[PDB]
């Protein structure tokens, strides 16, 4: 009996180990980390989008007063920096949280 | 931070010399310096440093469950030499018999 009570304490203890991290899914530290993260990705994000914008209050006009496609030499690359500086990273960046 | 301030002060006159938002162009370059050179980065920084320490604290926890169950084979395999005794004096008995 006495050594099947210490089996016993044996399959208690992990049971309670496992339950304890089951329910701690995630730490105190692992929570500030992604926190951390996830601020620093909507600080970066707001970057490259002002960034842009910043840079596209020039490019606007020329992008609305010339018309056509390669011939405007401006239009596509707005279009392409919105589309890799936010669009992409974005997904990139939602895709990794 | 170094290399930060010395683009920031760069616009001092350019910040304070103009009344207005988005429009003053100064404001966005220094806040896109600014939250991406530092707030961005050291969140991410520390993000690091934390998990890092997440890592070995779920390293440590692994080992804790692996040193227990080590712990309860000893307390079982003690009490398993006792019940053996217990057999060997049966079997002196026996003897006696």
């Amino acid at each position: 009996k006495t050594v099947l009570e210490k089996s016993k304490a044996g399959a208690q203890s992990r049971f309670d180990s496992y339950g304890k991290l089951y329910d701690e899914n995630i730490n105190a530290g692992e929570n500030q980390a992604m926190t951390l993260r996830a601020s620093a990705a909507g600080l970066t994000t707001a970057v490259q989008a002002s960034r842009l914008a910043g840079a596209a209050a020039d490019l606007v006009p020329n992008i609305f007063g010339f018309a056509g496609g390669g011939s405007r030499w401006g239009a596509i690359a707005e279009a392409t920096g919105y589309v890799m500086e936010f669009s992409a990273n974005v997904m990139n960046t939602e895709a990794d949280k | 931070a170094s290399r930060l301030a010395g683009a920031a002060a760069d616009l001092v006159p350019n910040i304070f010399g103009f009344a207005g938002g988005g429009s003053r162009w100064g404001a966005i370059a220094e806040a896109t310096g600014y939250v991406m050179e530092f707030s961005a980065n050291v969140m991410n920084t520390e993000a690091d440093k934390i998990s890092q320490s997440e890592t070995y604290r779920r390293r440590r926890q692994e080992w804790e469950i692996q040193r227990n169950n080590a712990e309860a084979e000893l307390k079982q395999i003690d009490a398993q030499l006792k019940s053996l005794a217990v057999r060997r004096e049966a079997a002196v008995l026996q003897k006696t018999s």
